[PDB]
């Protein structure tokens, strides 16, 4: 579960370049993660899962709002890092 | 006859406690499919029927923790195929309902349209499976489409029993149909995945007279490791 | 082999009666127990009943500090009376204790049926004299040879001690050498027929039960 | 009972970390 | 042999 | 070399003195694991069988040893005819050890010949033998081939009732030879007329061995043929509410945890009812204590689910969560802790508290002894309480907090 | 105080304090304020209340209850304590024997606490107590007035020795325990076959038994050491006569007894339709075929004894024809009789 989080967390961070600087008409799809029953065993996974529930928020509400190139695209995909690194 | 008795009595058990956990579920569908396999090894009357029946509750059971992946709590993003399970069970029900089609030499009409809803099941869910690894919206509705092409030759077919088929996938799919056709593909992939949780379980009419199609060679008794030789590009 | 295939398992019911039995923990059941029963001047058999069927379910490991108390009472279970469960029921636990203690108990099982007319009528028969002169086994209390739950266990001690003494007269002869064959060969011969011969007139129906 | 207790079920001994426990423990 | 009945059936190789 | 060792400890049974033929026999079962050939096991077992054939009686039970100790090898023998026709020639000797010897063989081979019709008809003339060894060992290769073969077992079910029911054979006899009848999962008919005679040979032998040994094979019979399990579960209740022993209520006790531990999900709503009241009112607390341990095993199954307000095994549950005896104490709060994860209902927010507090209480009961006993109980609460934490996540509060102040 | 915090805990956490210092005095007694706290629960018991409180409440009632039985059972040396505590236990049950309480946990603990403390008393004499007993049994049911009493006789066997045993009274009294199928029908036979005993089973068993009739068939086997040992006619009367446990009882008496016992046992079957013929002849059959007798490889009768064997046949014949296999099958014997 902790290399499932890790592999998890960069392909996060490579959805979140593609959806809002490469690519952001071709991607972000009806990607809501159905967010029921987090049986999360540990306190990291809850850490790391409400990261990239976070995360993945902000990719999907600044979609298209912006240019391509943009100071909001790169200051949430560069704050999502660290998001991602607080968690030990 | 108590082996029937008990195939008849296992059958219903497993029908009347359909409103348990999925752990739950799970286990009542592993006890009653070994109980099952047994009685096909004790009864040999009834072993075709036995492991008719057992193969029903292995793709009942395949289907339950399917739907019960970890897949479903993480976003499409972040699925990966590397631990997939749910992949794998959709190809299984599929053999299995081909091997409950067609090794078994006493099924009926009435037997067909329970496994033909199975197959369906099946393929809603490997739609469902491909369509969390999809980025591209265009392959998505195209095998949508496909499956819903798949269901209207399916209500087509299968139009006589569909009134028997209360609360199942098929007629819970039926009535909201017409959403279906003008529905968005991904909110068609989303109503089938939050709808195969809520579809019922069937219940299949057991044939009075059913055995396995079974097949074992003698003649070439691979049990001798003298070689058969022969020239090369000539024949033996 | 008799000593060895009884070792040989059967149906699991032994197993199954000790794990159901033995359980019950009524730790009464001791050597000392069996002794201040077997040693009651009113003797009651029930009492001796209860003991030796609860110690059929013990294992022959933990049956070894019984092998006094069952030796050393087997005078009293010739005394015109004692039921037949009782003799076969000792005679069984005699079998169990064969199995992992048997050159004690023969010794013991031999002082113990001695006619025990004199104070002692030696009590100090040891192994080694045991093996020097098998015949030993055969000199028992005479009211024996019309129990054959003890004949089974004087049968026992007599082949075995009759197996016996031919490694002890290999080792004597090995020991002393520092012909004789043909004498140790002899004698052997001799001793075995002269088993033979006891055993069969131990089979006469003798005249005092004829008439 | 903890079923990720590292410490307990330590029937499992590998062959690195007893030869660690081996070497750290009378020291 | 003393082992066998003379009306037991015989071995053969 | 492999047939280099083979001839190494092959000269040795040729040696005329017994230590060293033995000594051959013996070292065998080390041959086989290190070369595991089919044509070198092969021989190795034939010259293994004529040793057996022309040696003594300890030559002839090394050879049973070591045939026992090789049972995976022997399948892969192949010159399965002669090998075992020359084991079968001493059936026919006059010494009974020998023809129990080869009966034990006989027995201990019956993996590779099922249905070999000259082994069941020396079975079947061995079982009516006068020497006690040969019966015994008849009864053992009956026990053998009655599992491997089911033409064998048809008729010595029938040959078994006759002489269980002949009075000339003994009651020890008669105690080793019922489970011969565990053997009979092959024919539903086959198995009902064992149930039968099982039925009629427990109320006609009454004594407490028979009783235990007739009732235990009775349900290695319903276990292993499936289609007995129902009415062999309710004679157990009956027995266990009705015979006032207390080895035989403690059989059906530990017997009816078999039956729950395998086949959780056949018990009815009935059998859990009267498993509850034999609880409610037995005044043993031995009983009492394994009755709440079967009643704990079916309650983390599916069986409470088929049994479901507040019922008797509630009421149970909830008068054994306060017992002076540690270990009714711990099964009855794994009992109301499954009973409260299992479920939602109304009933059970009642209850929940007094999973609680008897946790608490078995805690407070359970830390200050140091007992090896106590440390048991003390896992089993603390593994329900983490089980009624985590299935239930509200009151975890509670939980953390009694154990803080435990602590 | 203390009848102030149990004024706070029934009508929570001080609970908790009050089961901390009940296992720190527990605690301190198996290794080097448990009587005050039930002094004052007493004297709160006194004045009539809470017993609805704790009944409400049982799962913080219950536990109390628990460490003051513990207390008690840890140190029985500590006269007072215990005779407190069980005049606080009958007056809670008093308290609680009423018709409407929906009692649950708290009223079964408060029996067995009871039925564990105030049954676990010697009663003064054998007689009188088996007397109470055979009176209890013969009024209507009084299964918990049954239950006190058999406590009470297997305390009093256990401390006390033999009495007036009067044999009738015993039989009547096991008579009616098994008609009312007591639980402590096996530990009462224990205690009374432990301090003539095969004349009362033997009569136990000639009389519905059900169930515990395989309790008596092994006593039966086991306080009598041979079958037909002692009081002979009941066992005669036992196993053959005009019983589902007869035929374990034959196969007993067959292999246990001795030569002489079953040689005077053939000739009062053989030298008046008393016998059942089938066992009879099953019996001389079994005799005739015992396996010490046969082991590693005939008997003469006198006239009169084959005639009434010949006439045993016939009988049986008769009883059986209400065809003629089991004659052929019975002619093996006359054939080795004669």
């Amino acid at each position: 579960r902790n290399v499932e989080l890790q592999q998890q967390s960069c392909l996060l961070i490579s959805h979140a370049i593609e959806a809002l600087i490469l690519d952001p008409e071709s991607a972000s799809f009806q990607e809501y993660g159905s967010t029921g029953t987090a049986h999360a065993d540990s306190e990291y996974e809850r850490r790391m899962m409400s990261v990239y529930n976070h995360v993945l928020e902000e990719v999907e509400s600044l979609n298209r709002k912006y240019t391509p190139v943009s100071y909001m695209h790169t200051a949430c995909l560069c704050n999502a890092i660290i998001a991602l690194l607080k968690v030990p | 006859d108590p082996s029937q008795q008990f195939l008849q009595q296992s059958l219903e058990r497993v029908y009347s406690l359909q409103h348990l956990d999925p752990q739950g579920a799970q286990e009542l569908l592993e006890f009653t499919i070994r109980d099952l396999q047994r009685l096909g090894e004790l009864q040999s009357e009834l072993a075709g029927v036995a492991d008719f029946s057992a193969t029903y509750l292995r793709c009942q059971l395949l289907l339950i923790k399917a739907l019960q992946e970890k897949l479903w709590n993480v976003a499409a993003p972040l699925y990966l195929k590397q631990s997939d399970l749910a992949s794998a069970a959709a190809k299984q029900i599929m053999e299995e309902t081909y091997k409950m089609e067609f090794m078994y030499s006493g099924v009926e009409n009435k037997q067909v349209v329970i496994i033909h809803h199975m197959r369906l099941q099946a393929k809603a869910l490997q739609l469902i499976v491909t369509a969390r690894t999809t980025r591209g919206l265009d392959p998505l509705f195209g095998m949508c489409e496909k499956f819903l092409q798949e269901v209207d030759f399916f209500q087509r077919y299968f139009i006589a029993d569909l009134p028997h088929l209360q609360d199942s996938f098929v007629d819970k799919l039926l009535d909201l149909m017409p959403r279906l056709m003008t529905s968005k593909p991904a909110e068609v992939v989303k109503i089938l995945q939050t709808m195969l949780r809520q579809s019922a379980f069937l219940h299949l009419p057991l044939p009075e007279q059913i055995h396995k199609a079974s097949a074992t060679i003698i003649e070439p008794a691979g049990e001798s490791d003298n070689p058969l030789r022969f020239t090369s590009g000539l024949v033996v | 082999v008799d000593d060895w295939i009884c070792e040989e398992e059967i149906t699991g019911t032994d197993a199954l009666l000790r794990r159901m039995l033995l359980t019950n923990n009524a730790k009464n059941h001791s050597p000392k127990q069996l002794q201040e029963a077997f040693s009651a001047v009113p003797v009651n058999n029930t009492q001796v009943m209860q003991i030796i069927e609860h110690l059929t379910l013990l294992s022959a490991s933990e049956l070894i500090p019984y092998a006094e108390v069952l030796t050393s009472n087997m005078s009293q279970l010739l005394n015109s009376g004692v039921p037949r469960r009782i003799l076969q029921t000792v005679n069984k636990l005699w079998m169990v204790l064969n199995t992992v203690m048997p050159r004690r108990l023969w010794v013991m099982t031999v002082n113990a049926l001695q006619p025990s007319i004199k104070f002692v009528r030696q009590q100090k028969y040891t192994q080694n004299d045991l093996m020097i002169d098998p015949l030993i086994v055969l000199r028992c209390d005479q009211r024996v040879h019309r129990c054959p739950p003890l004949m089974d266990i004087t049968l026992h001690m007599l082949n075995g001690y009759l197996l016996a003494s031919k490694a002890y007269l290999s080792a004597h002869l090995k020991e002393t050498e520092q012909t004789r064959e043909e004498l140790k060969n002899a004698l052997l011969a001799a001793q075995d027929s002269a088993a033979v011969q006891i055993l069969l007139e131990i089979c006469l129906p003798t005249e005092e039960e004829k008439a | 009972x903890x079923x990720x207790x590292w410490x307990x079920x330590x029937x499992x001994x590998x062959x690195x970390x007893x030869x660690x426990x081996x070497x750290x423990x009378x020291x | 042999s003393p082992s066998y009945s003379p009306t037991s059936p015989s071995y053969s190789p | 070399d492999a047939n280099s060792a083979l001839m190494e400890l092959d000269k040795g049974l040729r040696s005329g003195k017994l230590g060293e033929q033995c000594e051959a026999v013996v070292r065998f079962p080390r041959l086989f694991q290190k070369y595991p050939f089919p044509i070198l096991i092969n021989s190795a077992f034939l010259k293994l069988a004529d040793v057996f054939r022309v040696g003594n009686n300890f030559l002839r039970l090394c050879v049973l040893k070591v045939t026992q100790q090789s049972e995976k090898h022997l399948e892969k023998i192949l010159n399965v005819d002669e090998f075992v026709k020359r084991i079968f020639s001493v059936i026919h000797s006059n010494d009974p050890v020998a023809r129990a010897i080869t009966l034990r063989m006989l027995g201990s081979l019956a993996s590779i010949i099922p249905e070999r019709k000259n082994a069941h008809h020396s079975i079947r003339q061995s079982l009516d033998s006068h020497d006690n060894v040969e019966v015994e060992a008849a009864v053992f290769a009956a026990a053998n081939f009655s599992a491997q073969s089911k033409d064998f077992a048809v008729g010595i079910c029938n040959k078994i009732s006759e002489m269980i029911q002949g009075l000339a054979t003994p009651v020890d006899l008669k105690l080793k030879l019922i489970p011969i009848l565990q053997h009979m999962h092959h024919d539903a008919i086959l198995a009902s007329s064992a149930r039968q005679l099982l039925q009629q040979l427990v109320t006609s032998y009454p004594s407490t061995k028979m009783v235990i040994v007739s009732l235990h094979t009775f349900t290695l019979l319903a276990a292993s043929s499936l289609v007995d399990t129902p009415k062999q579960i309710q004679l157990l209740l009956q027995y266990l509410k009705n015979d006032p022993r207390k080895a035989v209520k403690r059989l059906a006790i530990q017997d009816l945890k078999l039956l729950a531990n395998k086949t959780p999900h056949t018990w009815s709503r009935e059998n859990i009812q009267a498993l509850c009241e034999c609880a409610l009112q037995t005044p043993y607390d031995s009983l009492k204590l394994g009755m709440l341990s079967v009643l704990s095993t079916l309650s983390g199954t599916i069986a409470i689910k088929h049994y479901f307000r507040s019922s008797d095994l509630v009421k149970l549950a909830q008068e054994c969560c306060y017992h002076n005896n540690r270990g009714i104490a711990a099964h009855g709060v794994r009992v109301l802790t499954n009973i409260t994860v299992s479920c939602q209902e109304k009933d059970l927010l009642a209850l929940e508290q007094d999973a609680v507090f008897g946790l608490e209480s078995l805690l407070v009961l359970c830390s200050q002894d140091d007992s090896p006993g106590a440390q048991a109980t003390l896992k089993i609460a603390l593994n329900c309480m983490v089980k009624l934490a985590k299935g239930r996540p509200h009151l975890s509060q509670s939980v953390v907090e009694t154990l803080l102040t435990q602590l | 105080d203390l009848a102030g915090m149990f004024l706070q805990i029934f009508p929570r956490p001080v609970a908790l304090a009050l089961q901390q210092a009940l296992g720190q005095e527990l605690a301190r007694v198996v290794q080097g304020i448990t009587v005050r706290v039930l002094q004052a629960l007493a004297t709160l018991l006194s004045s009539p209340a809470l017993v609805m409180s704790m009944h409400r409440s049982h799962f913080l009632a219950c536990p109390l209850l628990r460490q003051l039985c513990q207390y008690q059972r840890c140190v029985p040396q500590d006269t007072g304590f215990s005779s407190l505590f069980l005049k606080v236990l009958l007056q809670m049950l008093q308290w609680l024997d009423s018709p409407g309480v929906e009692g649950g946990p708290l009223r079964a603990q408060l029996r067995m606490l009871a039925s564990q403390a105030s049954a676990g008393r010697r009663l003064s004499d054998v007689r009188g107590g088996l007397l109470r007993l055979a009176e209890a049994l013969a009024f209507r049911q009084d299964l918990e007035v049954v239950s006190s009493t058999v406590r009470a006789v297997i305390a009093t066997l256990r401390s006390g020795e033999q009495c007036s045993v009067e044999p009738d009274l015993i039989s009547k009294v096991l008579q009616g325990l098994i008609e009312v199928r007591s639980p402590h029908l096996e530990e009462l036979l224990t205690a009374f076959f432990s301090a003539k005993p095969v004349v009362v089973v033997s009569s136990l068993l000639l009389q519905r038994l059900g169930p515990s009739s395989g309790l008596l068939v092994d006593w039966l086997e086991m306080l009598d050491p041979e079958v037909v040992s002692s009081c002979p006619d009941l066992q005669l009367r036992l196993l053959f006569s005009r019983p589902s446990f007869r035929p374990y009882l034959l196969t007993l008496f067959t292999h246990q007894s001795s030569w002489p016992t079953l040689h005077q046992c053939i000739r009062v079957l053989l030298g008046e339709q008393r016998f059942d013929p089938s066992a009879s002849l099953d019996f001389l059959w079994a005799c005739i075929h015992v396996p010490r007798i046969w082991q590693g490889r005939v008997l003469r009768v006198q006239g009169p004894e084959l005639i009434s064997l010949v006439e045993l046949i016939l009988a049986e014949a008769e009883t059986r024809s209400q065809a003629c296999s089991l004659i052929q099958a019975r002619l093996p014997l006359l054939l080795s009789c004669c």
